[PDB]
């Protein structure tokens, strides 16, 4: 015939350190166009408010 | 003032004071001179609108 007390105690200090990267995108949206451009005049004439 | 109510004179026709882009035989005063403009659609271009 037996019987058994038993008691515990327990710290426990956990340090985590996390890194985490992310790339969002929009199929429709993903690239914006900066054209650069230049206007030539090969006429005789002058225009003006070229648009 | 115009024979095919078209917008030019029938004066304005026969002598050819006239927008030059009018087409040949639509100079005559009983033949009207009218655009026929339709839009034809070359390639249609969807795109997923998708985060």
């Amino acid at each position: 015939n037996s019987s058994t007390v038993a008691i515990d105690h327990s710290l426990s200090l956990a340090g985590e350190r996390t890194w985490a990267e992310t790339m969002g995108l929009n199929t429709a949206d993903t690239a914006r166009l900066n054209a650069n451009i230049r206007y030539v005049n090969t006429g005789t004439a002058p225009i003006y408010n070229v648009l | 003032w115009s024979t095919a109510s078209d917008p030019y004179s029938d004066f304005e026709k026969v002598t050819g004071r006239i927008d030059k882009n009018v087409s040949p035989e639509a100079r005559h005063p009983l033949v009207a001179a009218y655009p026929i403009v339709h839009v034809d659609m070359e390639n249609i271009i969807l795109s997923k609108n998708e985060d």
